[PDB]
């Protein structure tokens, strides 16, 4: 039932650490925050909005992807508008890419080498998540060392 | 790019293959023209099979 | 308005039906038109002039191909716009007759020398 | 503001000579149609791709008849 | 919090819930009695066992108070035994049937401030904190209580007052029901402990299914509906047929012989009359309620019959969760607790100012 | 520990089991060529290296444990480490498991 | 430290050999294809150092960290260049080395770094058969 | 019936991950048998934002 579903929402997103209050006090949130937008043009197309902003950046196949399964999810409909409201509150290689040394029939086409500059972002994007390491374990560790004792430590905070 | 190397790796595939075409074919002209192309896009190569089977249909125009 | 809702504007523009009486066209739409957002030629005005005069010429009708500079002159007059370009492509694409080759005619710069 | 609807009555000019060269080359379109064409190329698009939508659309309510 | 320690009671007719605000169940369920001597008076298990020389009575039948005694000292005596607090310290909410007349609020009012003496004050229908329960403010709520039942529309504010209907139906009838239809059929059945074991497996155990036509059905060609009931005492009263179809008054009313329109009729009745532009916004959230949902079962058939009720225009949208027997309590466990609700909230300083009536008003 | 991983990688003989070991030792020394990297760039830090003190007191062990061993015997040496209680050894012991059970 | 580093340059150069000189017509079309799949893993790895003598211009590299960027790459070219002695020391062509890919791609299952290599090398190379 | 509400939870899953959205699986396996119910979409959206927010100020 519906009063039991809040108070398994509250569990999952908080990992256990008081919680014997605290999860009574975040279940009438859970009540509280549901009515704020209740006091106060079809379903499969908001889907199809997203997929023009693929399409729009690069990506075809993926936007492709994304129509595939909600033409088949019309054969449920209520489920999907959820999904599209939390998709900008989320989170912030292969051997096949811009491949044609290998195939069996394939057509003509030529040079292209206007992708090839989008060949070596493909490679550029990890070796720069690679540094960016290499710099958040020189900083996490000065963060602490510069500062007074207390700041990793909780008994000289006592 | 390392001197453009790069943009460098496909070119000299193309253009050894397109001086084979060039060396295989001297004074042919008719059916020994189009024999002198054939078993050129049988390559095991995708690359050269790609390219001499668009070379081969603009010569049997 | 976004560009895509946009596009569902123009389903019930051009066909009487709502977009929930019709959506596999505008399904289709969102398809061909989201590859791009940009023209795929360079452009210049002069070139798309000289094909509404050329479109002009082979209806014979010349003093019409002037009285669109005159309607190029007040456009400019006020110089609003710097998509002049586009719309009259858009146009010209369209057109009908009240009632060969291109090869050989100049086309736009193709940007296959310019970095894309 | 005062100068402000002067720039929207400008524009308005400028819109209303683009509906005559529309009817001077004689197309099926018409001013309410041509308020959405004209934000599309506002935004920039291909306009080949739009002259394709449009041309088959125009096919798609010719099965209205 | 920033409001003083609040406190939620509602007081049944079989049962008086009682308890803190921000509390998931109920804090103390006691017995609604008073005792009288046929000792001085006790509230609890000893005393309604001892009913025929300790009186037990009842503070509401009908949906307004038929003894207003045994109301005020049940009232005390959940004060001072179920929860042994000092009044003048806890602001209190006070239940009271929808649709009760307002000069009687006014007396219930002066008697909480002059003879009760608390600090603030709030007196609440049943059918709002269903809906606070529902996490809305619009829509039908179909609110079936101990001794209180209604199909209450409400839109934003306060429900329309024209269109509330009241229905009698309450577990206390639903067990004076089973045992009229087991007297009837010819079994041996006259005595109050025996009426317990009814009351209790028609609350607990009791079945029902998809309709009483399919069942009867199924239960005449082959008999193996009936789970035995094992006590050491050895009483064994309960058999599969009979108990499904005593709440069979939601379908076909005339069952139990009552000419009240049944639970699908009354709904649909509300509806109607009901405004019809509002009419798809209080359907898109239509609300069960009633405390016979310890077995589940019931909201399956309820959403065939939901189904049924509007005309085939828009599909079913309908809250049906397979536990709303504290709905009532729920709502209001959150609802006293709350720092907003302290501007709808009234105290005694403005009470005095301008008279008992205006918590008619302020309050609501 | 790094004599150990290159002889056993170009010996095929000590069955695909042991070169799968070798692999998640391969994958275990590589981040500590990240910290090395970072130790490098600020060039007495007694405490950033000290940390790889308890960790390849474990890989010591580890490794000189397994030795003489190949097929399900080897899948008797890497269960002999799941019978601690530390969970950063059980974490370290972990990606290690799949790849020789694989 | 740099004769640490010299292996992964013979198992460049004997890999870059074989790619020319088994590519001829005489070697037959299931060797191109080999080939023609090995010659993509160049130039991966050629895309690689060019991002690295950006860095290096710039005063952001150093034999620590280039230690670091090479390893996933290290056991790349070791397998291809011990796949390179096996088929010319066996003057294979044909199936002789595709029985040769189809044992080396369970022969690396633990690892699935290598697993992956051969197995789209095997994909690869079996077209022309 | 419970093959069927099955395969339409991986579909489900699919679209969830690529969408990169702020749920995870268990929470949207609580989701959808919410939604199951007739439960307004639009009000889940507002709820588990404010509900992540007063969570997140504990820690």
């Amino acid at each position: 039932s519906i009063t039991q579903l809040f108070d398994d929402l509250c569990e999952a997103l908080l990992p256990a650490a008081n919680r014997k209050r605290a999860k009574r006090s975040l279940k009438k949130v859970a009540y509280n925050a549901l009515f704020t937008n209740l006091f106060q043009l079809p379903a499969r197309n908001k889907i199809l909005m997203l997929s023009f902003d693929l399409r729009v950046g690069g990506l075809g196949p993926k936007a492709d992807r994304l129509e595939e399964l909600v033409e088949e999810l019309e054969a449920v409909g209520s489920v999907l508008d959820l999904l599209v409201q939390l998709a900008g509150s989320g989170p912030p290689r292969d051997y096949f890419l811009n491949n044609k040394h290998v195939g069996r029939n394939v057509p003509y086409s030529g040079y292209d080498c206007d992708d090839l500059s989008v060949f070596e972002m493909d490679v550029q994007s990890l070796i720069s998540r690679e540094e960016c390491l290499c710099h958040s374990m020189i900083q996490e560790t000065l963060q602490v060392m510069e500062a007074a004792p207390g700041t990793g430590l909780p008994t000289v905070g006592l | 790019l390392r001197r453009l190397l790069v943009w460098t790796y496909d070119p000299k595939i193309r253009l050894k293959t397109l001086a084979a075409l060039v060396d295989h074919c001297q004074g042919r002209k008719g059916g020994e023209l189009a024999s002198a192309v054939h078993a050129y896009t049988k390559t095991g190569d995708p690359y050269m099979r790609s390219l001499v089977q668009h070379i081969l249909s603009l010569v049997s125009h | 308005k976004s560009p895509n809702v946009l596009l569902q504007n123009l389903c019930c523009r051009i066909l009487g039906r709502s977009e929930a009486d019709v959506a596999q066209q505008f399904q289709y739409a969102v398809r061909v038109i989201g590859s791009n957002f940009a023209p795929t030629v360079e452009r210049d005005e002069f070139l798309v002039a000289e094909k509404i005069k050329k479109e002009l010429i082979r209806q014979r009708r010349e003093a019409d191909a002037a009285l669109f500079s005159e309607l190029h002159r007040k456009l400019h007059s006020q110089g609003v716009l710097k998509n002049k370009w586009s719309i009259l492509y858009l146009l010209l694409s369209l057109s009908e007759d009240p009632r060969s080759y291109a090869t050989l005619f100049a086309q736009a710069l193709p940007r296959d020398a310019h970095s894309t | 503001a005062a100068a402000a609807a002067a720039n929207l009555n400008a524009v308005r000019e400028t819109m209303d000579v683009l509906l005559e060269i529309s009817r001077i080359l004689n197309t099926g379109l018409d001013m309410e149609t041509l308020s959405i064409c004209v934000r599309l190329c506002e935004q920039g698009i291909n306009p080949e791709a739009l002259s394709s939508v449009i041309k088959e659309l125009r096919k798609a309510t010719e099965a209205l008849k | 919090d920033d409001d003083i320690a609040a406190l939620v009671v509602d007081n049944g007719s079989g049962m008086c819930k009682a308890g803190f605000a921000g509390d998931d169940a109920p804090r103390a369920v006691f017995p609604s009695i008073v005792g009288r001597p046929r000792k001085d008076s006790y509230v609890g298990d000893e005393a309604q066992s001892k009913r025929g020389i300790l009186t037990l009575k009842y503070p509401i039948e009908h949906g307004i108070v038929t003894n207003w005694d045994d109301m005020e000292k049940i009232w005390h005596h959940t004060f001072y035994n179920e929860l042994r607090v000092a009044p003048e310290e806890h602001p209190v909410l006070l239940t009271e049937a929808p649709l009760n007349p307002k000069a009687n609020r006014e007396k219930m009012t002066q008697i909480m401030f002059e003879t009760f003496n608390t600090p603030a004050m709030y007196v609440a229908i049943q059918a709002v904190l269903s809906l606070y329960a529902s996490g809305r403010t619009t829509g039908i709520v179909m609110d079936s209580g101990d001794g209180v039942t209604h199909t209450v529309p409400i839109y934003e504010g306060y429900a329309l007052p024209h269109a509330i209907l009241r229905l009698d139906l309450a577990g206390r009838d639903l067990t004076d029901y089973l045992m009229k239809i087991l007297t009837e059929r010819g079994y041996s059945f006259t005595t109050t402990a025996e009426r317990e074991i009814v009351r209790d497996i028609k609350e607990k155990l009791c079945y029902v299914a998809l309709d009483f036509e399919q069942e009867m059905a199924t239960a005449a060609s082959s008999s193996s509906l009936e789970k035995s009931y094992e006590l050491p005492d050895g009483q064994v009263i309960t058999i599969g047929n009979e108990r499904f179809r005593c709440p069979e008054a939601l379908f076909q009313p005339s069952f139990l012989g009552m000419e009240s329109c049944g639970i699908h009729e009354t709904t649909f009745n509300s509806i109607m009359k009901c405004d019809v532009d509002i009419r798809k916004d209080l359907y898109a959230n239509t609300v069960l309620s009633g405390g016979t949902t310890m077995y589940p079962g019931i909201a399956d058939r309820m959403q065939k019959e939901i189904t049924a009720l509007a005309p085939s225009t828009m599909k079913i949208k309908i809250i049906a969760p397979p536990e709303r027997k504290y709905s009532v309590w729920i709502g209001g466990s959150i609802l006293a607790s709350l720092s907003t609700f302290q501007q709808m909230w009234i105290s005694k300083q403005e009470y005095d100012e301008s008279g008992p009536s205006i918590v008619h008003r302020k309050c609501f | 520990i790094r004599r150990y991983t290159d002889q056993r990688s170009l010996d095929r003989s000590f069955g695909l089991v042991g070169q799968s070991f070798c692999a998640a030792l391969h994958q275990e020394l590589r981040e500590y060529y990240r910290l090395l990297s970072v130790l490098h760039s600020q060039l007495r830090l007694l405490v950033w290296t000290y940390d790889p003190k308890i960790r390849l007191k474990t890989l010591a062990a580890l490794v000189d444990h397994c030795q003489g061993r190949k097929g399900g015997e080897l899948a008797s040496a890497v269960h002999a480490y799941t019978k601690t209680g530390d969970p950063y050894m059980r974490s370290l012991v972990q990606h290690i498991l799949s790849l020789v059970s694989h | 430290l740099v004769h640490r580093i010299l292996p992964v340059a013979a198992s460049y150069s004997a890999v870059t050999r074989f790619i020319e000189e088994k590519s001829s017509f005489e070697y037959g079309q299931v060797n191109h294809a080999l080939a023609a799949a090995m010659r993509t893993l160049v130039k991966e790895h050629l895309i690689l150092v060019s991002q690295l003598e950006q860095l290096h211009r710039q005063g952001l590299l150093s034999l620590q960290k280039l230690w670091f960027y090479i390893q996933p790459a290290m056991r790349t070219m070791d397998i291809l260049a011990s796949l390179a002695t096996s088929v010319d020391k066996g003057e294979c062509l044909g199936g002789s080395t595709l029985s040769l890919l189809h044992d080396r791609s369970f022969s690396y299952t633990g690892d699935s770094q290598a697993q992956e290599l051969c197995l789209y090398l095997t994909k690869a190379a079996s077209a022309p058969y």
